[PDB]
């Protein structure tokens, strides 16, 4: 018996499946998947002081 | 961790007595990202698998 | 503000984010988690209108 | 000089600035006034 234990928290760490990344598109309404975070919106350059 | 979470190897490795996923579907594991994957390996009896 | 804040509630679901439910679970399971969110959202909107 | 304190489960009201930093905090079980501040989610009552 092997138990694969994990947590899904919008990927603070990745360990992602065999998916292929594409190029970024900015200032357009696009669908997106960022390390599993899934949604639709317009992505812009951020000026938030992270 | 720090790896590509390719789960097709589990289905290719062997047929299993049970493959039961609780948090996710067993066929969506290759689309998701996992913060920390832990594999807990142990041997139990059939009457204890449940 | 209350009506928007209720969007973060799980109402018994694994996640308040619909895309996480659809990404992680196959239709027959996703429908259960989604029905839990729909029920909570229905009471939130009905309370707001009342 | 050396100091040691211990953590406990507590609820805090954390005040953030325009930048991603915490400027103040209220310990919600310290004082009736702090509990009120947490209830209202304000540092002014
Ligand atoms: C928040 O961060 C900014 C820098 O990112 C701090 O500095 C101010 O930045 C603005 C940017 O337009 C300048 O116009 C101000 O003059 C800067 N401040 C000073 C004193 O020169 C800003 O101080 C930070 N805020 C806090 C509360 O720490």
């Amino acid at each position: 018996v092997v138990v694969l234990s994990f947590e899904l928290l919008h990927a603070p760490a990745t360990v992602c499946g065999p998916k292929k990344s594409t190029n970024l598109v900015k200032n357009k309404c696009v669908n997106f998947n960022f390390n599993g975070l899934t949604g639709t919106g317009v992505l812009t350059k951020s000026n938030k002081k992270f | 961790s720090n790896c590509v979470a390719d789960y097709s190897v589990l289905y290719n490795f062997a047929p299993f007595f049970a493959f039961k996923c609780y948090g996710v579907s067993p066929t969506k594991l290759n689309d998701l990202c996992f913060t920390n994957v832990y594999a807990d390996s142990f041997v139990i009896k059939g009457n204890e698998v449940s | 503000n209350t009506l928007v804040k209720q969007l973060s509630s799980k109402f018994g679901a694994i996640s308040s984010v619909l895309n996480d439910i659809l990404s992680r679970l196959d239709p027959p399971e996703a429908e259960v988690q989604i029905d839990r969110l729909i029920t909570g959202r229905l009471q939130s909107l009905q309370t707001y209108v009342t | 000089d050396y100091y040691v304190g211990y953590l406990q489960p507590r609820t805090f009201l954390l005040k953030y600035n325009e930048n991603g930093t915490i400027t103040d905090a209220v310990d919600c079980a310290l004082d009736p006034l702090s509990e009120t501040k947490c209830t209202l989610k304000s540092f002014t009552v």
